[PDB]
């Protein structure tokens, strides 16, 4: 396009980001896809522990602070979940970390009961992994799935 | 068409090869992976390449326009 | 822009009269002094030393019309026009300093002439600039136009044949000064 | 300071389909009421059936940064600890209460008399097991 | 840590050095430095190739470019140190000195063989010059050259190296200047026919296994891995270091319960072939050159605001 | 000189200089994941990791935040150097081990 209305338009209007919800019937049209799902299962798994270096790479890897989310010119960590015998955070706070480094600061973190896709049977006896729980922005139940 | 000057993953010269690839099959009658391990041919990289190479030169060489059939 | 053609008509204009010249000295110092005392409290705050281009852009053409004129800023007694010595120092020393952030070429000169006339000492303060430069900021995307715009002097001597012959009379060529 | 403290006595180790996590049902040696569920990093701490393990939570130790020059904390009295948060309570009886942590989404949950575990809040913890 | 502690456990081991190929293990040095090695022996450590062939005549069945090609994937044995590198920027006239560049030329005609057996199928006997190689590329020495190269005329690593295949008639003309490259760059620059590691074998066993068992056990990995022992007649590891971790026993139900298979774990076994131009063990030295200067030349660049 | 290597991503670096962000041109994995490792071992060092914005800019990102005894540029010095310290032992050990062999 050509000329600032133009420019405005394309910007405001027509631009992906609004689109996340379709005009059909409301509901989501962008979300990621197979490896990324795949993924997820894994890296948010219970069995998923990682190392202070690993995790703060992780963590550096995919924020890309040096953007316009300057939540804040510093990237916020969170204590590890276990402390002794050895440092070691666990997947779901990865998660928690990106949430805790994009969204607002001056703004309470989300809160959401949901499901996921994979039955509690799948991880053996008397696991809850199929409720999705997050409190005040911190994943701490269940993994993440296409759902 | 001819046979490649190197393995294209190894980068291995395997262009000196061909020629006596054939004369181990034919003259001391070896099978095929018997003949590319004598020749040096060790990762499967480099043995996939003369063990499957076809020398379709030989039949574009048929047809010359330079002399008289 | 305008600064560089005060300070480069200034230095070259032959047909300036001493006092015509002691008033943009007097003017600059002047204008000069007030930025310090108004001013340098704004340093050690917020911002960048960008904050102070117009700053620089005077100290330059001052700094230029004393390497083309000190000779004359000695009066009668051997003293000096406008406190030069005492006035040069307490730039050279102050937060915004100076000798950073305008031309090289010619805080280089100032430093060499200012020195020679016991006027001012600036070679402690570049060489402590250079070596923190080695192992105050200014972002560089528009820093650049800047040392740009400091680099060009209106008044440096022409290079056509005739025109230069009739400006003879009206021009001081470096090896006059 | 120490919130609870109590020696348990393991019951079960289910490696469900992980290979470095298993949930440990142990049930406390001095209540006949108090019983325990927790996941365990078992790579870095291994149980077996029958084990006893003394379990202790605390609200701090005496933020993180790995051990300097002689630093000294509550977590050098025990071989493994885990830091999380309490996210549940729940009333499991007219006596009896639970409580439910997650340790970056390994869970614990504890369930005792009310008297039992009257120190613990909904707050962050962190958890100390020695064996 | 601290690199004290580093240079009193760090260790070499070499199993075989050869003018061709090396095989060596570098023992307790971490994976981001085993992988910057490896990274730089086949990407960064530069090499002599052709890079601009000049043709004044092909008029053979293989397509100039395509003979290009081929000729720029022979590897020449030079020594790279010999070589300045080129100046990209000026025009060709200056672009190639006698520290440059090297020039190799190639000329071939084909014509037909009037004594050949009667009924015969082989084209060394039915023509002359039928077949090109790359010994038959000639070295043309400039300037300075004659001498500097007189001790070690440049000729191809692999001699027989079949280029192009002519019939009467047809003729090959053309100079190559060849030049320092790097792989990154092209594959042609690479002076390897292969850096690579491995991390060494640990089979672990989680108890003991005799009898029966133990000749079964054994049987799940090559040939000297695996020992039996006389007396306790129980398994036990050989020399892990011809294992191949096939985890083939992990398979069999009986014995996936009783082994962990690991690795001696930043314990790298590196194998190194040489293209032909540098020995092994020199690719190697210049990587682990190459890695210091990068890290040399960038503690001493200024850092810009 | 050469300016045009290395430069400081003044948007993400604090006023004490205590935390940093540096871009870096023509560098992936290779220096990147070999200068985090080197850096991470200095005991003032409170972060640290490298990142690559995409796969077809030569770029390379790294970042540092000290506890406060020294500033990040330090940091980064510090570990360039132990770095280049670090490849002269390897240096050195495998001459000695060539020689010996
Ligand atoms: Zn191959």
């Amino acid at each position: 396009p050509q000329n600032e209305n133009a420019r405005a338009e394309a910007l405001n209007l027509a631009n992906t980001d609004s689109q996340y919800l379709t005009p059909t019937s409301g509901s989501p049209v962008r979300g990621l896809i197979q490896d990324h799902i795949s993924a997820g299962v894994w890296l948010t798994s219970k069995d998923s522990f990682f190392t202070r270096e690993q995790y703060q790479q992780y963590i550096y890897g995919c924020i890309r602070p040096e953007d316009g989310h300057t939540t804040r010119s510093k990237i916020v960590t969170l204590p590890p979940t276990i402390f002794k015998p050895y440092p070691l955070w666990t997947g779901k706070q990865i998660i928690t970390t990106v949430l805790l480094n994009v969204t607002p600061p001056d703004m309470p973190g989300i809160n959401l009961i949901s499901k996921n896709k994979i039955k509690n049977e799948y991880w053996g006896k008397g696991s809850l992994e199929n409720e999705v729980l997050f409190k005040d922005g911190a994943l701490l139940c269940g993994i993440l799935d296409k759902s | 068409m001819i046979v490649p000057v190197r393995c294209f993953s190894c980068g291995k010269v395997v262009g000196d090869k061909w020629e006596s690839y054939l004369n181990l099959l034919q003259e001391d009658e070896l099978d095929e992976g018997t003949a590319l391990s004598r020749l040096g041919l060790k990762r499967y990289c480099c043995r996939r390449m003369i063990l499957t190479h076809v020398d379709l030169i030989e039949k574009f060489l048929r047809y010359n326009p330079l002399e008289k059939r | 822009k305008s600064l560089q053609y005060l300070g480069s008509y200034i230095a070259r204009a032959k047909k300036l009269s001493r006092t015509q010249i002691i008033f943009v000295a007097s003017y600059l110092t002047s204008w000069l002094n007030r930025y310090v005392i108004e001013r340098e409290e704004e340093v050690d705050q917020r911002g960048g030393m960008e904050r102070f281009k117009h700053f620089y852009a005077a100290f330059q053409a001052l700094c230029y019309i004393f390497c083309f004129r000190h000779n004359i800023f000695r009066d009668t007694d051997g003293n000096w026009e406008c406190e030069l010595d005492k006035f040069f120092q307490r730039m050279v020393i102050s937060k915004f300093n100076p000798l950073k952030f305008c031309n090289e070429n010619v805080m280089l000169m100032f430093a060499r002439i200012a020195q020679q006339e016991s006027v001012a000492y600036c070679f402690s303060i570049i060489e402590n600039n250079n070596n923190e430069r080695l192992r105050s900021s200014w972002s560089l995307a528009t820093r650049q136009q800047f040392i740009d715009l400091q680099s060009y002097f209106p008044y440096d001597p022409l290079f056509l044949k005739n025109y230069k012959i009739l400006m003879k009379e009206y021009y001081i060529e470096w090896s006059e000064a | 300071n120490t919130l609870f403290d109590d020696i348990f006595q393991v019951s079960e180790v289910d490696p469900g389909r992980y290979n470095k996590v298993c949930r440990i049902e142990a049930a406390s040696t001095t209540q006949d009421q108090c019983k325990l569920t927790l996941d365990i990093n078992v790579e870095l701490f291994p149980v077996a059936a029958q084990d006893s393990l003394t379990v202790t939570i605390a609200s701090s130790l005496n933020s993180w940064r790995p051990p300097q020059a002689g630093d000294r904390s509550l977590a050098d009295d025990y071989d493994y600890v885990m830091y999380g948060t309490a996210y549940k309570f729940e009333e499991v009886s007219k006596d009896l209460i639970a409580v439910y942590y997650s340790f970056g989404g390994l869970l614990m949950r504890l369930e005792g008399n009310y008297r039992n575990l009257n120190n613990l809040k909904q707050e962050n913890a962190y958890l100390l097991i020695r064996r | 840590w601290n690199v004290e502690k580093f240079k009193k456990d760090f260790e070499v081991n070499i199993s075989s050095l050869d003018a061709r190929e090396a095989n060596f293990d570098l023992i307790n040095i971490d994976t981001s430095i085993a992988n910057a090695f490896r990274r730089i022996m086949i990407s960064e450590v530069p090499s002599v190739a052709a890079e601009y062939v000049y043709f004044f005549n092909n008029t053979s069945v293989i397509q100039d470019e395509v003979l290009a090609h081929r000729i720029g994937l022979v590897p020449l044995k030079v020594d790279p140190d010999m070589l300045t590198w080129v100046d990209s920027n000026l025009p060709d006239d200056e672009k190639f000195t006698d520290e440059n560049t090297i020039v190799l030329s190639l000329n071939v005609k084909c014509t037909r063989n009037p004594d050949a057996p009667k009924g015969s199928t082989d084209p060394k006997e039915l023509y002359n010059n039928a077949h090109v190689y790359a010994r038959d590329l000639k070295f043309e020495p400039q300037g300075r050259q004659s001498t500097t190269f007189a001790d070690c005329p440049v000729v191809p690593a692999d001699p027989d190296i079949l280029l192009a295949k002519l019939r009467p008639g047809q003729e090959i003309s053309l100079k190559a200047h060849c030049i320092l490259g790097i792989g990154g760059d092209h594959a042609k620059f690479s002076p390897v026919s292969t850096a690579s590691y491995r991390l060494l074998p640990q089979i672990n066993i989680l108890q003991p296994i005799k009898g029966e068992s133990a000749r079964r056990f054994q049987k799940c990995f090559p040939p000297g891995v695996i020992g039996i022992d006389e007396g306790s007649d129980e398994a036990y590891v050989k020399d892990a270091r011809k294992d191949t971790v096939s985890r083939e026993v992990l398979r069999y139900e009986e014995f996936a319960d009783k082994v962990k298979l690991g690795r001696v774990r930043n314990h790298f076994i590196f194998n190194v072939e040489s293209a032909g131009a540098m020995t092994p063990e020199e690719i190697f030295f210049k990587s682990v050159r190459i890695l210091k200067n990068k890290a040399e030349y960038l503690k001493n660049c200024p850092i810009t605001q | 000189p050469d300016r045009e290597k290395i430069k400081l991503l003044t948007q993400a670096t604090s006023e004490d200089g205590t935390s940093a962000s540096f871009q870096i041109v023509e560098e992936d994995h290779t220096l990147g994941n070999a200068l985090r490792y080197v850096i991470m071992k200095n005991p003032d060092v409170e972060f640290c990791g490298y990142s690559i914005p995409h796969p077809s800019e030569n770029l390379l990102n790294i970042r540092i935040q000290t506890y406060g005894e020294t500033t990040a540029v330090d940091a980064l010095q510090k570990g360039l150097k132990d770095l280049m310290d670090l490849c002269d032992v390897v240096e050195s050990k495998f001459t000695e081990k060539i020689k010996s062999m």
